[PDB]
């Protein structure tokens, strides 16, 4: 009784990578298994399935007391299994892989499950200055993944032939109007500085901007508008989201980009920023994140921050942030008390 | 008058949604809740449907005098949409 | 010693539902070889948008199954994911008992459209015997017990992601808002006299050839007006709602000229999916037409796949009049195909 | 504080609780601490 398929399956292999550097590894000082996790990295196409990487600076327990264990952890997915195969390597100063370590078979992932290599490399051998693995005491690791999807031939006549569509670069082509700047139509301004940008994509992707361009401006001042409310280092990220449709430098500067996004009603960037803040929750700043999430009209962040404070009211209460939120913003405290009351 | 067994007219077929939940009690030797005091878990759910929300419940020193020096573990159904579940369960210690 | 362990205790999430399918007057099917009688799509109820269906070929297939009935489970729809199910088939006799119960040894991998089944599930002669009671009133009642393994991980140490519910990639819907309302464009195209309005940024971005006409020699004198007088408008509308929305719905119906339009302005990506669409409509009676179109417009993937198809199926393409016409008039296409077959 | 902890279901609608929220934050915080726990 052996089942058989009677069909032809294409073994699709989507591959991607994410180079990652930890700052001042020799002074991290997180022992006995204390994890040092990275920021989530997508797989290019299909950003609804986000990966991540994990490290223990000193290998936990007596058996691995000398090594540097390494792990790959999936963070989110649409309630389904993935079948990735991963390879870990270290890039030297010249950028050539030296300590390659292979996985001999495809491993099956789900949301929260982490596969990887324990006893990946000896830290003392890696700390040896002779090897040159730490330029400026940096530790750079390259992770190469290969997701196997295994689609089945696109239902049709005959069976199929090979080589499917090469994952059209729609996002980058849309983005290609900003870095090269490709003959725009209207001139922006960020606190005196000069930026050039179009009108179609702005009106399409940001309703507040669309309402801005047509009412009272398109007749007289259509070319020039002066924006005196945001800093340019994050204006570049908003205007590489509106064009390219993805934000690389998101987890580092999510604090004011939420305010800017909610001002102009960019819902998708607002939700990814909400996810980024939710993954950076801690007891010492949950009050600040809650204040920002109520002032800037976030909803998911208030719910997740209130739940986090409900779990960790043992130590959040001592923090100065809690005293600040109590003295300055009472009604959020009342809302948290209703959240606890509903839970209790 | 009369009244024998009631037929069903349909074959008997059932569903079974079997999931799990792992619960870790860090510093269990320092919890120190006395006789009759509970320690309730965090709400968990199946995944197929989130209508049913469950949560374990330990009494580190067993309630009632029969269980004076026992660990008493319970499974609790926090919230359901005004309907009765017929779940099975089994506990074990890793 | 290259190995990899999990650091999370192996946990499983099994959803075990069932399905009971009844076929009226099964011995009246006209029982032609290769036939299929698909069941209605069923789901557990907690399926998470995942639909199955059984499939019976009342006569078997090929040689060894001619006197057998083959029963295959089939995953009709799923949200673009692999499903790992454990299926069991059985037939209920007149006494309401499972008789031909044989399971699947391990969990088998399902993806949308893939069907796993047991060839030679039951001897047809034994099935039709009235001494077995398998067909009360000539009614075949099939029973299927699916078991959808999922291999989840559920622990108490935080929910990290928790509830995200992020919006899906709706970047086409917003783009599709620049076209019907047409929102004050800048330059006027023209397709054989009719009037359409369209922008310059997206065209120049996604089609380098558009950039080379628009920037070179026209922006000084003729910046407003250009005439595209080589394609029909009924497909130009689809071309410039692909350039805009990033997908072409009505492509497979009229894929013959979208290849010409894409190759004319060098949209390589549009050329490749259109070549994929044409390649899936290959047949012996028109393989010559697809190959000639793929050769004239310098296609490569479609050319290679058409050459391979003709190499496999040179038995009957030779009779078609299209092949004789192309052979008599354009010899050099025949020589590379002949060389490939060598 | 204990009475409000049991009966926080309906006190929230009352104008008095709102008066304490606008005027006396630390009492609300202490009630929250008691209900936490």
């Amino acid at each position: 009784p052996v089942a058989e398929s009677r069909c032809y399956t294409q073994i699709k292999v989507v591959k991607f990578s994410y180079m990652w550097t930890i700052n001042n590894f020799s002074f991290c000082r997180e022992e006995m298994g204390e994890v040092i996790k990275s920021s989530t990295f997508s797989s290019g196409a299909n950003d609804k399935l986000k990966w991540c990487l994990r490290v223990n600076p000193k290998g936990l327990d007596e058996e691995s007391k000398d090594y540097l264990s390494l792990y790959l952890l999936l963070v989110s997915c649409p309630k389904s299994e993935v079948r990735a195969k991963f390879k870990f390597s270290i890039l030297n100063a010249k950028g050539e892989e030296t300590k390659a370590m292979e996985s001999q078979r495809a491993y099956r992932f789900v949301q929260g499950k982490d596969w990887g290599f324990k006893k990946f490399i000896r830290r003392d051998f890696l700390l040896d200055e002779a090897n040159g693995l730490l330029p400026d005491d940096k530790l750079t690791l390259f992770c190469e993944v290969s997701v196997v999807q295994d689609s089945v031939n696109i239902s049709g006549q005959n069976t199929m032939n090979m080589v499917k569509v090469p994952e059209c670069r729609l996002a980058d082509e849309l983005g290609g109007l900003w870095e090269n700047s490709r003959f725009t139509d209207c001139c922006l301004c960020v606190a005196g500085q000069e930026f050039q940008a179009h009108k179609a994509i702005l009106a399409a992707r940001s309703p507040v901007f669309s309402a801005m361009f047509e009412h009272e401006m398109e007749e007289s001042k259509k070319n020039r508008v002066e924006i005196n409310d945001v800093e340019p280092e994050v204006f570049k990220e908003m205007m590489c989201f509106i064009y390219t449709g993805k934000a690389p430098n998101l987890d580092k500067m999510a604090d004011d980009l939420l305010a800017a996004a909610d001002k102009y009603a960019l819902e998708r960037l607002k939700v990814m920023c909400e996810d980024a803040l939710c993954s950076n929750l801690s007891v010492e700043n949950a009050a600040e994140i809650l204040i920002l999430a109520d002032l800037h009209s976030a909803d998911q962040l208030k719910t997740q921050a209130v739940d986090f404070i409900n779990y960790h009211a043992s130590d959040v209460l001592e923090t100065s942030g809690w005293k600040s939120m109590v003295v300055s913003h009472p009604h959020l405290v009342a809302e948290a008390y209703r959240s606890l009351a509903s839970a209790q | 008058s009369s009244g024998p067994v009631a037929e069903s007219r349909c074959y008997t077929q059932i569903k079974v949604v079997k999931f799990s939940y792992m619960w870790t009690i860090n510093n269990f030797s320092f919890c120190r809740e006395e006789m009759g005091e509970v320690i309730k878990s965090s709400t968990f759910s199946s995944g197929a449907n989130d209508k049913l929300k469950w949560c374990l419940r330990v009494n580190p020193k067993g309630l009632d005098e029969e269980s004076k020096d026992y660990l008493s573990l319970y499974l609790l159904l926090v919230s359901c949409p005004k309907s009765e579940v017929r779940a099975k369960f089994k506990f074990s210690i890793l």
